[PDB]
């Protein structure tokens, strides 16, 4: 079902990162 | 009646998740979204007669 | 704390003009949503006239 489409990337549990800036751009 | 509503985040930009919560009237909005807020951002009561 | 996000309250009428007057009373817990992101900024919704 499942085979670009899905994608992934210190944090505390339980957080989202929805920022896409560069990290020079990487 | 005046005080209604907050704002929460890190930046406070559209750059970085944000939450609001609105006070407003007969209801409250809570909402956490990519917002891009004023740089003076508030609530206005107008009177009506 | 962790991605939620805890919200206490108490109201009490009051008589002192300016500030808190004394005595001692506790917030309730009312509601602790599940907001996922980190918060070190935040901001006032007012009412304006």
């Amino acid at each position: 079902l499942d085979s670009y489409n899905y994608l992934y990337r210190n944090l505390k549990p339980f957080e989202r990162d929805i920022s896409t800036e560069i990290y020079n751009c990487y | 009646n005046i005080i209604r509503g907050w704002i929460f985040g890190t930046t406070l930009d559209s750059k970085t998740q944000s939450l609001l919560i609105v006070n407003n009237a007969t209801n409250v909005v809570i909402k956490v979204c990519e917002f891009q807020f004023c740089n003076d951002p508030f609530l206005g009561v107008y009177y009506h007669k | 704390i962790d991605g939620y996000f805890k919200i206490y309250s108490k109201h009490t009428p009051i008589n002192l003009v300016r500030d808190l007057p004394q005595g001692f009373s506790a917030l309730e817990p009312l509601v602790d949503l599940p907001i996922g992101i980190n918060i070190t900024r935040f901001q006032t919704l007012l009412a304006l006239h």
